[PDB]
This record gives structure tokens, C-alpha cells and sequence, in this order.
């Protein structure tokens, strides 16, 4: 019996951290959510998982939020503690737009975070985030980046990722048809080529889904962040291969 | 030596049919020493304008401060904060900080995207509010502008009236005040489309 | 006070500064350099209170420089000047505040343009094509109004920048034993050894 | 079986074991030895490196306190080096304060002081850090009023004072044969040849001048760590005299 | 007081006066105005006479702690800066003091450096602090060249000294001389300014308007 | 048992917590400190297995804390960015209080501090990091080597490596690294850092990254061309004998 796994100060004989691990473990049980990077744009693409035939969905949200103006992210995990977080993750990037008068390069926020959710793995009394990230945004420094964190507090750089359950089948789609230049309306394209292939439902109805973009030019010499409404959907799901 | 005359400056706000009109000079100087003619004092949050005279330093801080405050709004409430929402901020904002205050002479003006009407108003620096139907003023020559306010203004002016008002008051105080001119620049806000324009002045 | 002047031509900043320095009856330096560079190409003057001066520049250059390696990006002079005023905005509303004033001038490769802001101890920023601090003003700010333009090289400007030094001497009642001379561009910082070399 | 757990804790017959366990750790540190002499006081330690590649001075066993204080170590390194600040911190400030130095029990005694601090739960005062350090110190020294002195630390918290101490991994033949050895009258070179010669017993591998290192102290010179070619040839000179007798 | 220091070939020269007064009386003639910092550093005292002796004390205890933890010699520019950092903690609070720290390292070669409770700290070749720096300064600035013999180095400072205990009626007593040099400091003596005026005169000619 | 918590002593003194963090140091890739007469040279691997990510701002490893003074690790990722951190804004402050920029063997202590500052009390975990700082002190010509553990020992090598199969290339580089005669070459003390990842990489230079560093705050990566330069001149005279 006696196991190690009994809290997050504690190193298993071979230097394991369990809790941590176990946490990691939170994320197979939510919906699926994805980000794929583009020659011109990101896109964000989830999949409500919550489901009742009366559940006001039409207004709020619960998977795609705004952090900056011109940063997004996917949440997968723990509702609440994702909200802890999404709320700091918006404080800071004020107070480095209120220093330098310039907005908060993206690695640096996804860094920030990171290194928060990094602190409660270390401390006693502490319990970790059970949550995932995908971040979509534009700076000057790097153009438009994807960027991912899990629990463990460890950050990174796809090009096309996937978080959630079936992240397997998801991935593994992905790593097939993804053209590395690929355009956006070939990625939203893509991102329910790979949603409706990875789901249950008898069907795939609009009203289980939040899709959302990041695009800029030379027309407005900055960025436009775009969060897909139910008509959109409803609509470019059609287009697509739903009747 | 008053903390609120180092820097100089002025600001005027007015009313008209379905629109408002907020005004200001450029001087930012030391003393009688003129070091700027490109300080602007009025910035915006969204469809809401403010405009700010006194010290300087805290001129500038506050913007930041309130668009720092705005951007978490609208974020939060998933809307842009609105005219009066925005004036009972700012009122609190400079009272929290009642005993060491920031030396300044706040003024709101923008239009209600939902009723639809016009709006001003006015703050000295512990906030105490100020609403009126026609006109606000502060600044150096704040004396100077009640005076032609209180001449030249006029109920429901259209637009391209109230411009012409709005200036001339701004205009001639900035003359009669040594500490304010170098230039202008007023705005003319309706329920859409926002003019902006510079004016030609002494540059003594 | 000190001299501080700075003016921003074609393709570069120009910074002037003093360099004396004098305690009460006597003078103990006739050398110093009120500079102090933020980055490879941010350099920033300054010119204030006896001790204040100093402490402060130093601890603006090493968050900076930490700032720096950390992000291995370097920080642009709008950003720059934006930090310095947000420090010293604070700094007058605390137990004892600073009393320095400065002059920020970088390069911002990104632009490729240069830029030179005046910052003073109370937090009062602002961007312009020249500037000075203290009564440095008053005897230059008529000739710079007078021959100044935007075109102008760098070879220009310090011809320009001579004739207020000149002009300094000539009508001010302090003895600043002359100026140290920094140009900032798309090559970095170097020293015009040659303005004290004259 | 069950009152080894605490370091708060009593057994039946009023032990402290965790204590007691603090100590089973300096054992496996490598061994330390101090003679004192009416000519000064010797300190001579077993390197023992895990490789080829390591630096050898990197292993600081040997350290100075002060002018007039050296010492060795033996246990857990990171919980050395705090004492070794900490005494030596305590040195200087009695200095600053006195404009003299420091009586070598007087600094051992504040070295003791220190490890007095563990224990946590909040009974009145407040000391923290949990438990025992787990090392102890040979600290040779030399003072106006009692001359050479030579000191042992426990984290018990208590110390005793010798004429001659080993410890770490050896500890056990080694003060056998000191018991057999020391005597008041011996001079400096002596000492070091048996510091020397006890090393190379209990000690291990051949013994160089790389996995051995050795130093003294003295009223003259204060502490001195000698250097690679002296003990080098103290060690030749030693394993001469043992072909004859 | 005139305390002064410079910089040159045979590396620092540190010389200063002894009197100490309260109002117009002279309450002692011998002050030891050269506070030892330790064996490498010299500190000299003006300003405040505690605030002087007190904290620079306290710096030597602080460069033996780092030198025990380095291995190795601490430099004039890291302990001047530590001293003033003290010091700018407490600005405001009323604390007093010009002080001229000298040292001479391997890498930094001979280094001065004057420090101040406003929280200045310069580097420099020629420093004069005092009640009598402006009358130390004539004799230093017109004689001073970096090639002085150590002999003629010393006897430079004396004299510089000396012409302040002369017209300052603030300072006086007796000079104290130090050269330090990159193995240390080392003691030249205490030379009466009583005694060491008529020598001057008679050997010089100098002081010509004194009778004697 | 007694491996339970770090404030407990087994029965024949050792303190296991502290332990077992190291074991997870073996777990993260290998790093390799190799230092010469002249210089110093750091060199790791990519975990270069599951690809199909970005490239641009990918980890090098190796990180910059002062101008002249870089560091190397292995293990818990997470953790290392935290000390690199730490270690940084200190460097920063060094040279605020006392002018002079820091030495490598102080940061080297700073780090180390830190590292076991976080096995004092208990309600605190072990860094499971192990690191490598290589540099030069300021207006100094001797180069420097030092490693740290996640215990808060700290040691300088001529070389050294940590991490997964360290065994390994520790074994080779023992045989090979001559202690009276260090590379005198930054080209070969570089090769002989390369040949002895060369036994762990599972081939390729694109899992090999390498960093040289030199006095006078001289510090430079390496590309994946001259990376590969010296893995075709080693696969030479590899079978060639």
C-alpha cells in the first residue's frame, strides 16, 4: 500500500510529483479545444462539453476569453480555476501597458502564468491548477504566436495544438493535414474537420461550439480579434458539410 | 506657486442638438518658461472624452489610470462603460485619494449610446461632482472662459454652430491668460463620426 | 544647476552636459559625466540634487539591463522614457522623493528614427525636437527656435549646438567648465572626443 | 520503533533519537583530525573525490574564521556552510564591538547557540527551522588567556574541548590510535606526521597530497592551510621512517 | 580641518591636520583625522567627527566579511559604494561627512574616492576637504605632477597642510602623513605645525611676511 | 519508512526527500560543461521526439544571467525557470551595491543558496534542478566551471556533465580529458564537447546544442550548420582509426 502521491511537497523514490501528474490528469475530462496557426491569422475552435436541454448558451460563454486586445486563450479544466487566473492574467497585462505604455508581448503573459501556476506546486497548504491553455495573439516582436500551458506550470509553441479529450485522435489529424502555410478559412476549415471527427453526438449542432480569430494586414495597420457569434457558426457551419 | 498654475492650461465643454463639444489649448510650460505646444489634454475611452488641466504630472497619470480602469470594464461587462457610469468613477477615483490629491480639474463630455443624450461635466480635485445643461470650464484662465460662456453660449446650437462658439470662447480667454495658448484643438462629438480639428492662434 | 541639453537631428540624438561639478566654495571636478547609458542604443543625462542624481540613474540602467537579458529583446525608447516617468511620478509622492531631472535619447531601430524625451522630477514627460532643463533654456531656446530643422545631419547639429554652448558662456554667471558631447544612431553610442578636443 | 519520528519527542527512557540520528550523519563525512600542541594546533582532512574531474580545492573542509580561528567539518556540506557564515559573522561583529578578538570557547559557543534553534509547533519564543544540523566542527584556535585550544561541535548543542579529535568515517580506529599517541610534549612537525600517518591508516586509498589536505594555526601566523608541495613531502618524509621502524 | 589626498606614480599620498574646536577655543590638538579602515584602505574625516569615526569603522568589518567569503582583496570601488549606499539609507536623518576613501588594488591600480553624506560619490586624482581646502588646493594645483618622487610626494602634502594651518584658524596641531601602496598603507609620521613652520620658512624662505 | 518528509532523519542519517529530488534530475536531458585555457564551452541535447510545434522561440538550454556568465540544467523544467530568474535580477543587484559585476563563483553560491533555502522548512519542495554555470570574472582570463545540485552543495569542475546516461558520457570524457593540459582551442575544446554527446544523441547534429563563451563578456550561441561541421569531421576519423 503507502503511496507518495499524498500531496505536491513530496518526491516519490524516483523523483515523481503525482499530485502534479494527477492534476495533469483533470484535462482528459474536458471538452475539446484547439489552435491552429496561420500564414494570416490564428484561429481558436472548442467544444462544449456541459450539456441540458435548458442551458442558456446563446450570451455568456465558457471556453474562449479575451485577455488583451490582442490576445485570446482556450480554457480546458476546472471552471473556477480557470477564472483565478484568466483575472490576474488580465491585471498584469494592464499594469504592463500602464509601464511601458506599449501592450504585453504574448511569451511574456503566457510566461507570467506559467511561472504563477509553477508556485503552487511548490509550496505546501497549495493545490494546483487544474487547468490548460491555449494562447492565440499578435506582437511586434514575433508576429502571430500559439502557445500552450498545462498544470505543471511548463509553457509552449505549436503551430497547430490540440488540448482535451481525445487530444490523441485530435492530434493525430492535424499532424496529417496541416499545410504549413495553410490560410485561415482553410484552418476554421480544418478546425471542424478535426472537432467533428473527435466528437459523440449524433450530430454536430452550432449551438455546442466557440470559434474565434486573430487577422490584421496592411489595411488596419493593426489587429482585429474576432469572436465568432451563434449565427457565424450556425452559418459557416453550414457552408461546410451540415445541413 | 499654487500646484495647479505651475504647468498652465484650459478646457471647455458645451451642449447642442443631439452632439457636444469639448476644447483645449496646448501650452505645457514651466513657470513663464513655454515648453510645449503639442500637450494635449483631452483623451478618450471609447465613446467618452475627458479632458484634464493642472499639474501635469498628474495629468498624465490619470489617463492612464482611467484607461488602465476602462480597459478591465469593458472586458468585464462585455460593453464600454458609459458617460455618467464613467463620471461617478473618476468622482470616487479622485477622493480615495482625499489627502494628498492629485492637483487636477477633471471634465467628462460625451453621448449615452443607449438614450441617445448629450452630456458634461465637471470635478475640482477631491471630485465633487458638477453637472450642467451648457457649459463647463477649468483651468488657469477659468475666470475668463465663465465670462464668455456666459455670453456666447447658446441652447441647442447645431454642430457647426456649436464649433464656432465653443472656439471663440476658448480663443479669447487663451488671450487674456499668460499661462495658457500655443495652439488648439476641439472636438465635436456626435452619436457617430468624431471631428477633430486644430486651430490658428497668437503664438505669444 | 547643471547643464543639460539635447537635440535630435536627421538620423540621431545629440546630448550636451556640464562637467563640472562643485561643492559649496570649491570646484572638485572638471570632467564628470552626467550620462549613463540604458542600453546599446538609449543613453540618458541628468542633472539635480547632490546625491539623488546618481543613486537614481544607476537603478533605472539596472532594470533596464535586467529587463534586457531577460527578454533578450531590447526595450524601445518610448517604452523607455515611459518606465523613467512612471518611477519618478511615484517617486514625488513618497517619504523623500528624488530631485533629478533627465533627457532620454535612443534610436528605435524599429522605425529607424530617432527620439529624445525630457523628463523632469515630477513626473512631467514629453517628446520634443530639443530640449534642456533648468535655466539651461533660456539662453538657447531662442537660437535653437531661430536655425533648427528636421532635415538637418548630424555634422549640422553639433555646428548648431556649438553656438548655444558659445552662447552659454558668454551671458551665464556660472563657469560650467565647458560640455561633454554623445551621439546616439543606428550604430550605438559614441563620445565626439573632439568638441573638448577644440 | 515508534519515538524516532520527533525531534520534540521523548522515548520511554528520556532519549531524543532524531538527535541522535543527526549524529549517525557526520559518520559518513570523510574524517577530520585536530592535535593540539604547545606550538600551535593541526587540522588534516580526507578529500575523497568521486572523480578525476573534480577540483579538489572545491571541497572546502578546511576553513578560516577568523586570523586566529580555523576549523574542519564533517556531515552534510550545505549545513556547513551556514555555520561557517555564521561564525564567522560572529567574529567580526565581536571585533567591531570590542576592538579585540574573540576567545575561541566564546566563538564555539556561539557556533552551539546556533544549532540550539530547532524545533517548531510554538510553545512562547520562536526559532525556525526544523531540525538538527547534521554536521559537526573541529575548530583549532588560539587566544591570549588559554593558549592553543581545540574544540569538538555537536548539534546536540553541546562541546568539549581536546588535546587531540577525530571525526567523520574513521572516527572509530582513528581516536583509538590517538589515544595511544598524543602526549603535552609535542612539537608542531610531529603532530603533523601523525595527523598524517592516522589519515593514511583509517583513511582509504594511497594516500597523495590530493585526497588529503592539512593545516595549522599559531600565535606567530595565525591560520594557514598548507599548500600541495609541503604536505606532499611531509608525506614522503612520513612514509620513510616506516621501512626501518 | 584640511584633510587632502591625491593620486600618483608612487600611488596615494593622505595627509591632514589634528585641530578640533568648539565654537572659537581649541578643545584639542590631537585628532587622528586618518580613520584605519584596515591594513589596504584609508578613510579621512570630515564633517561629522562621530559620524566619520562610526561608520567607517563599520565599513573595514565589512570588507573582512567579504574578503573571507571571495578569497580575495575587496576593491576601492565596492567599498566606497557600500559606505555611501549606508549613507544615502540615512539621508535626511542629519548625518555629516566628506571623506575621501583611498585604496590601491592589483586590477584598479591607485584609487580615490570622495564620499559624502548629500550621497555623492566621485572618483578623482586631487581632493581637499575642509575649512582650509581652498588655501590646500593653491600650493596642490600649481605644484602637482604624476611624476613626483614619493619624497618630494610627501613633502608636498606637508607643506599643502601646512599653508592651511597657517591662514585657516580652524586648522592646526600637527600634519600626519600616509602612502599607500599596493601592499598597503605605511605611516610617515606626526610633524608638529608648530615647529614646522619655522623649519619651512628658514629652509624655503617662504613666509615672508612673518617676522621671526 | 523514513523518506516521508525532509525535516526527518532515517536511522543512519540521511535525509531521503532531498534525495530522491535528484533522482528526477536524471530523468531531464543531458548537459555537459567542458571548460579549456581560453574558454568554456556548455553543450545539451533536444528532446528533438515529438515534433510538429513551432521553432522560433524554442529553448536553447543555455541562458545569459549577466553579460559574461551563462547556465546550464537538467530536470523539472519549470523549476529551472524560477532560479534562472532569481539568479538574474541578483546579478543586477550586485552590481547596484557595488559597482563591480558578479564573479561565477558568486552567483554559482547565490544560486545554490537559493536551492537550499527551499529544503529548510517543510510546506516547501525541492528544486528538481541541477545546474552548470560556466564564465569569467570581470577583467579575469582564468575560465570557470561550476555545478550545483538541488541539495545546495555547489562545485567546480574541468568538466562535467548531468542528467539522463551522464554515467555514460562522465566515463568518456574521464579518459579523454587531460588535466594537465586543458583543449587550447575553442575549435577543439568544442569538438571534444560534441564527440562525447556524440554517444548519447542517437545521431544527428539536430539534437546538439552548443554555446562558447569567452572573456570580456564575449558569449556566443552556436548554429545547426557548424554544429554539424564537426559532427561530419568527427564521423571521419570515427572509422577511419
Amino acid at each position: 500500500s503507502r503511496r507518495y502521491d499524498s500531496r505536491t511537497t513530496i518526491f516519490s523514490p524516483e523523483g515523481r510529483l503525482y499530485q502534479v501528474e494527477y492534476a495533469l490528469e483533470s484535462i482528459s475530462h474536458a471538452g475539446t479545444a484547439i489552435g491552429i496557426m496561420a500564414s494570416d491569422g490564428i484561429v481558436l475552435a472548442a467544444e462544449r462539453k456541459v450539456t441540458s436541454t435548458l442551458l442558456e448558451q446563446d450570451t455568456s460563454t465558457e471556453k474562449l476569453y479575451k485577455l488583451n486586445d490582442k490576445i485570446a486563450v482556450a480554457v480546458a479544466g476546472l471552471t473556477a480555476d480557470a477564472e483565478i487566473l484568466i483575472n490576474t492574467a488580465r491585471i498584469h497585462a494592464q499594469n504592463y501597458l500602464k509601464t511601458y505604455n506599449e501592450d504585453i508581448p504574448v511569451e511574456i503573459l503566457v510566461r507570467r502564468l506559467s511561472d504563477i501556476k509553477q508556485g503552487y506546486t511548490q509550496h505546501g497548504g497549495l493545490r494546483p491548477f487544474g487547468v490548460s491553455f491555449i494562447y492565440a495573439g499578435y506582437d511586434d516582436r514575433y508576429g502571430y504566436q500559439l502557445y500552450t500551458s498545462n498544470p505543471s506550470g511548463n509553457y509552449t509553441g505549436w503551430k497547430a495544438i490540440s488540448v482535451g479529450a481525445n487530444t490523441s485522435a485530435a492530434q493525430t489529424l492535424l499532424q496529417m493535414d496541416y499545410k504549413d502555410d495553410m490560410k485561415v478559412d482553410d484552418a476554421i476549415e480544418l478546425a471542424l474537420k478535426t472537432l467533428s471527427k473527435t466528437t459523440d453526438s449524433s450530430a454536430l449542432t452550432y449551438d455546442r461550439l466557440e470559434f474565434a480569430t486573430i487577422r490584421k494586414g496592411a489595411n488596419d495597420g493593426e489587429v482585429y480579434q474576432k469572436i465568432f457569434k451563434p449565427q457565424e457558426i450556425k452559418d459557416i457551419l453550414v457552408k461546410t458539410g451540415i445541413t | 506657486s499654487d500646484p495647479s498654475s505651475i504647468n498652465g492650461g484650459i478646457v471647455v465643454a458645451m451642449t447642442g442638438k443631439d452632439c457636444v463639444a469639448i476644447a483645449c489649448d496646448l501650452r505645457l510650460g514651466s513657470q513663464s518658461l513655454g515648453v510645449s505646444n503639442k500637450f494635449e489634454k483631452i483623451f478618450h475611452y471609447g465613446h467618452v472624452f475627458l479632458g484634464i488641466t493642472g499639474l501635469a504630472t498628474d495629468v498624465t497619470t490619470l489617463n492612464e489610470m482611467f484607461r488602465y480602469k476602462t480597459n478591465l470594464y469593458k472586458l468585464k461587462e462585455e460593453r464600454a462603460i458609459e458617460p455618467e457610469t464613467f463620471t461617478q468613477l473618476v468622482s470616487s477615483s479622485l477622493y480615495e485619494r482625499r489627502f494628498g490629491p492629485y492637483f487636477v480639474g477633471p471634465v467628462v463630455a460625451g453621448i449615452n449610446s443607449k438614450s441617445g443624450k448629450p452630456f458634461i461635466a465637471g470635478f475640482d480635485l477631491i471630485g465633487c461632482i458638477d453637472e450642467a445643461k451648457d457649459f463647463i470650464v477649468s483651468g488657469t484662465a477659468s475666470d475668463q472662459l465663465f465670462g464668455m460662456c456666459e455670453s456666447l453660449y447658446e441652447p441647442n446650437l447645431e454642430p457647426e454652430d456649436l464649433f464656432e462658439t465653443i472656439s471663440q470662447a476658448l480663443l479669447n480667454a487663451a488671450d487674456r491668460d499668460a499661462l495658457s495658448g500655443w495652439g488648439a484643438v476641439v472636438y465635436i462629438i456626435k452619436k457617430d463620426e468624431v471631428v477633430k480639428r486644430y486651430l490658428k492662434m497668437r503664438q505669444d | 544647476m547643471d547643464i543639460i541639453l539635447g537635440i535630435r537631428v536627421q538620423d540621431s540624438v545629440i546630448l550636451a552636459s556640464s562637467k563640472a561639478v562643485t561643492r559649496g566654495i570649491s570646484v572638485l571636478k572638471d570632467s564628470d559625466d552626467k550620462t549613463r547609458q540604458l542600453s546599446p542604443h538609449t543613453l540618458m543625462s541628468f542633472a539635480g540634487e547632490a546625491g539623488d542624481t546618481v543613486q537614481f540613474a544607476e537603478y533605472i540602467q539596472a532594470n533596464i539591463q535586467l529587463y534586457s537579458i531577460r527578454e533578450d529583446y531590447e526595450l524601445s525608447p518610448q517604452a523607455v522614457s515611459s518606465f523613467v516617468r512612471q518611477e519618478l511620478a511615484k517617486s514625488i509622492r513618497s517619504r523623500r522623493p528624488y530631485q533629478v531631472n533627465v533627457l532620454i535619447g535612443g534610436y528605435d531601430k524599429k522605425k529607424n528614427k530617432p527620439e529624445l524625451y525630457q523628463i523632469d522630477y515630477l513626473g512631467t514627460k514629453v517628446e520634443l525636437p530639443y530640449g534642456a532643463h533648468g535655466y539651461s533654456g533660456f539662453y538657447t531656446f531662442s537660437l535653437l527656435d531661430h536655425h533648427y530643422r528636421p532635415d538637418m545631419t548630424t555634422e549640422e547639429g553639433l555646428d548648431l549646438l556649438k553656438l548655444c554652448v558659445q552662447e552659454l558662456e558668454k551671458r551665464m554667471p556660472m563657469d560650467f567648465k565647458g560640455v561633454i558631447v554623445k551621439i546616439v544612431d543606428k550604430d550605438g553610442i559614441r563620445q565626439v572626443d573632439d568638441f573638448q578636443a577644440q | 520503533s515508534e519515538y524516532d519520528r520527533g525531534v520534540s519527542t521523548f522515548s520511554p527512557e528520556g532519549r531524543l533519537f532524531q538527535v541522535e540520528y543527526s549524529l549517525e550523519a557526520i559518520k559518513l563525512g570523510s574524517t577530520a583530525i585536530g592535535i593540539a600542541t604547545k606550538e600551535g594546533v593541526v587540522l588534516g582532512v580526507e578529500k575523497r573525490a568521486t572523480s578525476p574531474l573534480l577540483e579538489s580545492d572545491s571541497i572546502e573542509k578546511i576553513v578560516e574564521i577568523d586570523r586566529h580561528i580555523g576549523c574542519a567539518m564533517s556531515g552534510l556540506t550545505a549545513d556547513a556552510r551556514s555555520m561557517i557564515e555564521h561564525a564567522r559573522t560572529a567574529a567580526v561583529t565581536h571585533n567591531l564591538y570590542y576592538d579585540e578578538d574573540i576567545n575561541v570557547e566564546s566563538l564555539t559557543q556561539s557556533v552551539c547557540d546556533l544549532a540550539l534553534r530547532f524545533g517548531e509547533g510554538a510553545s512562547g519564543e520562536e526559532r525556525l527551522m526544523s531540525r538538527p544540523f547534521g554536521v559537526a566542527l573541529l575548530i583549532a584556535g588560539h587566544d591570549a588567556d588559554d593558549g592553543y585550544q581545540l574544540f569538538h561541535a555537536e548539534p546536540s548543542g553541546t562541546f568539549y574541548r581536546y588535546n587531540a579529535k577525530a571525526i567523520g568515517s574513521g572516527s572509530e580506529g582513528a581516536q583509538a590510535e590517538l589515544l595511544n599517541e598524543w602526549h603535552s610534549s609535542l612539537t608542531l612537525k610531529e603532530a603533523e606526521l601523525l595527523v598524517l600517518k592516522i589519515l593514511k591508516q583509517v583513511m582509504e586509498e594511497k594516500l597523495d597530497e590530493n585526497n588529503a589536505q592539512l593545516s595549522c594555526i599559531t600565535k606567530q601566523d595565525g591560520f594557514k592551510i598548507y599548500d600541495n608541495e609541503k604536505t606532499a613531502e611531509l608525506i614522503k618524509e612520513l612514509k620513510e621512517k616506516e621501512a626501518a621502524e | 580641518t584640511t584633510t587632502l589626498a591625491f593620486r600618483f606614480q608612487g600611488g596615494i599620498i593622505v595627509a591632514v591636520d589634528s585641530r578640533a574646536t568648539a565654537g572659537n577655543w581649541v578643545a584639542s590638538q590631537t585628532v587622528k583625522r586618518v580613520i584605519e579602515i584596515n591594513p589596504f584602505l584609508l578613510g579621512t574625516m570630515a564633517g561629522g567627527a562621530a559620524d566619520c569615526q562610526f561608520w567607517e569603522t563599520w565599513l573595514g568589518s565589512q570588507c573582512r566579511l567579504h574578503e573571507l567569503r571571495e578569497k580575495e582583496r575587496i576593491s576601492v570601488a565596492a567599498a566606497s559604494k557600500i559606505l555611501s549606499n549606508l549613507v544615502y539609507q540615512y539621508k535626511g536623518a542629519g548625518l555629516s561627512m566628506g571623506t575621501m576613501i583611498c585604496g590601491y588594488t592589483r586590477k584598479e591600480g591607485p584609487t580615490i574616492y570622495y564620499v559624502d553624506s548629500d550621497g555623492t560619490r566621485l572618483k578623482g586624482d586631487i581632493f581637499c576637504v575642509g575649512s582650509g581646502q581652498t588655501f590646500a588646493y593653491g600650493v596642490l594645483d600649481s605644484n602637482y605632477k604624476w611624476d613626483l618622487s614619493v619624497e618630494d610626494a610627501l613633502y608636498l602634502g606637508k607643506r599643502s597642510i601646512l599653508a592651511a594651518a597657517h591662514r585657516d584658524a580652524y586648522s592646526g596641531g600637527s600634519v600626519n602623513l600616509y602612502h599607500v601602496t599596493e601592499d598597503g598603507w605605511i605611516y610617515h609620521g606626526n610633524h608638529d605645525v608648530g615647529e614646522l613652520f619655522w623649519k619651512v620658512k628658514e629652509e624655503e624662505g617662504s613666509f615672508n611676511n612673518v617676522i621671526g | 519508512g523514513y523518506d516521508r518528509a525532509l525535516s526527518i532523519f532515517s536511522p543512519d542519517g540521511h535525509i531521503f526527500q532531498v534525495e530522491y529530488a535528484l533522482e528526477a534530475v536524471k530523468r531531464g536531458t543531458c548537459a555537459v560543461g567542458v571548460k579549456g585555457k581560453n574558454c568554456v564551452v556548455l553543450g545539451c541535447e533536444r528532446r528533438s521526439t515529438l515534433k510538429l510545434q513551432d521553432t522560433r522561440i524554442t529553448p536553447s538550454k543555455v541562458s545569459k544571467i549577466d553579460s559574461h556568465v551563462v547556465l546550464s540544467f537538467s530536470g523539472l523544467n519549470a523549476d529551472s525557470r524560477i532560479l534562472i530568474e532569481k539568479a538574474r535580477v541578483e546579478a543586477q543587484s550586485h552590481r547596484l551595491t557595488l559597482e563591480d559585476p558578479v564573479t561565477v563563483e558568486y552567483l554559482t553560491r547565490y544560486v545554490a543558496g537559493v536551492q537550499q533555502r527551499y529544503t529548510q522548512s517543510g510546506g516547501v519542495r525541492p528544486f528538481g534542478v541541477s545546474t552548470l554555470i560556466a564564465g569569467f570574472d570581470p577583467r579575469d582570463d582564468e575560465p570557470k566551471l561550476y555545478q550545483t545540485e538541488p541539495s545546495g552543495i555547489y562545485s567546480s569542475w574541468s568538466a562535467q556533465t548531468i542528467g539522463r546516461n551522464s554515467k555514460t558520457v562522465r566515463e568518456f570524457l574521464e579518459k579523454n580529458y587531460d588535466r594537465k593540459e586543458p583543449p587550447a582551442t575553442v575549435e577543439e575544446c568544442v569538438k571534444l564537447t560534441v564527440r562525447s554527446l556524440l554517444e548519447v544523441v542517437q545521431t544527428g547534429a539536430k539534437n546538439i546544442e552548443i554555446t562558447v563563451v569567452k572573456p570580456d563578456s564575449d558569449i556566443v550561441a552556436l548554429s545547426s550548420e557548424e554544429i554539424n561541421q564537426y559532427v561530419t569531421q568527427i564521423e571521419q576519423e570515427k572509422q577511419e582509426q
